[PDB]
């Protein structure tokens, strides 16, 4: 029997099938809802479009997140994310299918509970199973250790783990990530005339964000250099077939995630959540956490992040010990790739959650078996 | 005698220069840097010192006495009865 | 994503493409306890019941001197790892101190230092005084005009642009000085020492051992240990220049002279091109307020 | 000497001088251009009617707002706005008199340096400065903090101002104002 992996996050639900190596069905979270009135009788209107229908058709759809900052808010919303990546993308029945989920650290108890009751009573699974984001991530980096900053839409969070053994106390949760980068795009757009202020409007900025923007590795240099030539300038074409150019804005859009001062947040960077992270840990584990940074999700996909990465955390930390970070090319889905390893396991049938373990124990068993 | 001690003094009260003096006799030693250059046949250049003596030398009103912030706001304050 | 036979012949075979250091200390640190050894060699039954772990276990206790194969290993990558990031450094180190030993600009720049210096402390006890130590170079921007904007050394290198240019080729000199070392010498100059007294312990175990092991692994440990005497034969080509450069600044050389000389020059190179940069931009905007 | 203020909003235009507490000149800012075709022989009759003079003759006239949502479409209109409210209604020399105007938050930075360029080139003050309309709204009520909700008539905008500090990232802009009214009227 073979299992399912289906990270949803608060971007984008990947989901497939375990044994695997990539998945099969990604897209987007999103519940489109028609705004304006519909004159056209017949051809299955439809009154909420859900993931790609709602991305291709997104001209005249209010598009709503149902997971937002790593919380499901909307529940509704999000059960129509479950059934349209069950029946609609990966075609098969939830009753005869493990389906492995993942899930952000230190959330709320009452979360679990409904997730373990929409799993079990309404996509009744033979059994499931719900992970932490940052294990699944280093399990698929292949090390039983060490740290993770994982950042996703909503939640930018650091957790550190020593030899399977994740320590609650250090993990740490910043609320800036892709979302945010993507508002503060659509706000310093304004400046050069850009006006995007509709939710269908957010996926073209995040598209402009997903394709043309970078990481600096000095941020004072790359002021210079862009205020002396317009050498860094690049120009993207609109699906109304208009052509912007965007300058700066490659690279001060990412740098909210080193200096949380410019949307006016008090906290630090995502180095120094990072450092405060480790001086949270034992001073004997720390040296191993260090050459250990691993990444995921998809806002670490701009190519500029590593080198930055170190240098900011060779800033931090002492000198005295090697630093290291873990970037491989396939951390967006390296939640997925951790899934799919920890889901075809010999002995990862001991700690399925099955269903007479659900009517003897409630939705309730997922507190006492998981971490 | 050597060269960078024939110092014209200047006319104007300079602003000082804040360093550590080494002792003549360990900055004369052989292995030391300044043996080489109390030498005439080293190249000393000139310094212009015009330039560093022009650049390094040293209604009636309202009187208040308080800060312009504070009388913006009493004055923005006063102004609306 | 492969078998137990491919790896545990992989570790036999001496091949280090897929072990790299955190491999190996995975490795290490999931080691086979004494107990589960016994129990193992006490297994009788068909070895197909056991697990892939319990049949990976057994592979590995089939392998000779495996634990020495795995510090072999290990020892091997980490001495690698240790000589590519600790000997272009201690190059870079030797280079800076065999170019601040000799330089032809530095004397010419640095009497004229000293001649405003004189002329600026004219009278006082600091003046008519034939020279100073290496931190005054660092202290030359702290000297600052009447409009704020020009420092010291913002003033010698636009008064050297007219007037002596191969000042302007200093750092061309300094360049192998450039960067410093980075990082403190001799926290890995203990790592190479450490390094070298494993892998001196590793070549007398593996004559210990078996002739496999001395044919497979030998010829690496002696070339390491060679590589790692060269690397102690250039720490101490750098205590000797470190000598020569405290002897050469006029300081003793009981207090640090080997890294805060370069982190001084360093900031020092950087402050040089950095009044160089302000220097252009205040022609620059010059020209710009004129036309 | 005494200061100009000249608030150069999106439909009206409302200059005077400064120590006083009515606005000399409040006009529409306009630009009327004629689309019929004349049969008097005299001249006298511009190409180009502004203000008032434009309202008056509106029968016969296109009129052109300079202005679309906080941002100058047409430059030379209001060049013209800018030359009418200086000669015409105000009647001062604009080089002898300083003269403080106002700008929308988050408006596209070139629009401001365009206008910086117009009042130091081709009417060049003394000095001058732009500020922010909803920070001399809350001065105008004689106290230091506050939210000002300004809306004219391209911009609507909430900004909130504490100790005289308008807090930059919380201040927010809605493109729905008193054209958008008048073309849902209409
Ligand atoms: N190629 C890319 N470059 C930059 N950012 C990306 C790229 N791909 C995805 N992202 C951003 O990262 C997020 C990826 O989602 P993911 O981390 O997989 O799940 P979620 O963020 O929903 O928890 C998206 O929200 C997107 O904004
Ligand atoms: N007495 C009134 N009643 C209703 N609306 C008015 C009144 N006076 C002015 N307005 C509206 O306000 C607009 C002028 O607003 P104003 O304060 O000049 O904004 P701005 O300064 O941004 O142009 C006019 O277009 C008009 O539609
Ligand atoms: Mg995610
Ligand atoms: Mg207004």
């Amino acid at each position: 029997t073979t299992a399912l992996v289906c990270d949803n996050g608060s971007g984008l639900v990947k989901a497939g099938f375990a044994g695997d190596d990539a998945p099969r069905a990604v897209f987007p979270s999103i519940v489109g809802r028609p705004r304006h009135q519909g004159v056209m009788v017949g051809m299955g209107q439809k009154d909420s479009y859900v993931g790609d229908e709602a991305q291709s058709k997104r001209g005249i759809l209010t598009l709503k997140y149902p997971i937002e900052h790593g919380i499901i808010t909307n529940w509704d919303d999000m059960e129509k994310i479950w059934h349209h990546t069950f029946y609609n993308e990966l075609r098969v029945a939830p009753e005869e299918h493990p389906t492995l989920l993942t899930e952000a650290p230190l959330n709320p108890k009452a979360n679990r509970e409904k997730m373990t009751q929409i799993m079990f009573e309404t996509f009744n699974v033979p059994a499931m199973y719900v992970a932490i984001q940052a294990v699944l991530s280093l399990y698929a980096s292949g090390r039983t250790t060490g740290i993770v900053l994982d950042s996703g839409d909503g939640v930018t969070h650091n957790v550190p783990i020593y030899e399977g053994y994740a320590l609650p106390h250090a993990i740490m949760r910043l609320d800036l990530a892709g979302r945010d980068l993507t508002d503060y795009l659509m706000k310093i757009l304004t400046e050069r005339g850009y006006s995007f202020v509709t939710t269908a409007e957010r996926e073209i900025v995040r598209d402009i964000k997903e394709k043309l923007c970078y990481v600096a590795l000095d941020f004072e240099n790359e002021m210079a250099t862009a205020a002396s030539s317009s050498s860094l300038e690049k120009s993207y074409e609109l699906p109304d077939g208009q052509v912007i150019t965007i300058g700066n804005e490659r690279f001060r859009c990412p740098e909210t995630l080193f200096q949380p001062s410019f949307i006016g947040m008090e906290s630090a960077g995502i180095h120094e959540t990072t450092y405060n992270s480790i001086m949270k840990c034992d001073i004997d584990i720390r040296k191993d956490l260090y050459a250990n940074n691993v990444m995921s999700g998809g806002t670490t996909m701009y190519p500029g992040i590593a080198d930055r990465m170190q240098k900011e955390i060779t800033a931090l930390a002492p000198s005295t010990m090697k630093i290291k970070i873990i970037a491989p090319p396939e951390r967006k889905y390296s939640v997925w790739i951790g899934g799919s390893i920890l889901a075809s396991l010999s002995t990862f049938q001991q700690m399925w959650i099955t269903k007479q373990e659900y009517d003897e124990a409630g939705p309730s068993i997922v507190h006492r078996k998981c971490f | 005698v050597p060269s960078h001690r024939r110092v014209n003094p200047p006319t104007l009260r300079m602003k000082k220069l804040n360093w550590q003096k080494l002792p003549s006799n360990v900055a004369r030693e052989h292995n030391s840097m300044w043996a080489s250059l109390s030498s005439p046949d080293a190249e000393a250049v000139e310094p212009d010192f015009s330039s560093i003596e022009r650049l390094f030398s040293f209604e009636p009103k309202e009187i208040t006495f308080l800060d312009a912030k504070k009388s913006l706001n009493l004055n923005i304050f006063l102004k609306q009865f | 994503k492969c078998s137990n036979e491919e790896v545990a012949a992989m570790i036999r075979a001496g091949d280090t493409t897929k072990f790299d250091v955190e491999v190996l200390k995975q490795l290490l640190k999931l080691l086979p306890e004494k107990h589960e050894i016994e129990n193992l060699r006490a297994f009788t039954e068909e070895r197909a019941k056991l697990a892939s772990a319990d049949h990976f276990y057994l592979l590995l206790l089939a392998i000779p001197c495996y634990q020495l194969r795995i510090e072999c290993m290990l020892l091997c990558e980490g001495a690698a790892a240790v000589l590519d990031m600790v000997r272009p450094k201690a190059q870079l180190v030797l280079a800076a101190c065999e170019s601040l030993l000799t330089s032809r600009q530095l004397p010419i720049f640095c009497q004229l230092i000293l001649r405003i210096g004189n002329f600026l402390n004219y009278g006082s006890h600091t003046g008519d005084a034939d020279g100073f130590k290496i931190s005054t170079l660092l202290k030359l921007t702290e000297t600052k005009s009447q409009q704020n904007r020009v420092t010291l050394l913002h003033h010698v290198l636009e008064e050297a642009e007219k007037s002596h240019p191969d000042l302007l080729q200093l750092p061309r000199d300094l360049e192998q000085p450039s960067q410093a070392a980075g990082i403190n010498l001799e926290i890995i100059r203990s790592e190479a020492s450490s390094n070298l007294k494993k892998l001196l312990e590793t070549e007398r175990k593996v004559s210990a051992s078996v002739a496999e092991v001395q044919e497979q692994y030998t010829e690496r440990l002696q070339a390491s240990i060679s590589a790692f005497r060269a690397l102690d034969e250039l720490f101490e080509a750098i205590e000797q220049k470190q000598r020569e450069l405290a002897d050469y600044l006029c300081e003793d050389a009981q207090q640090l002279s080997l890294e805060d000389t370069f982190s001084t020059m360093k900031a020092f190179r950087d402050l040089f091109l950095r009044a160089l940069k302000e220097n252009k931009d205040r022609k620059e905007q010059a020209a710009k307020a004129e036309r």
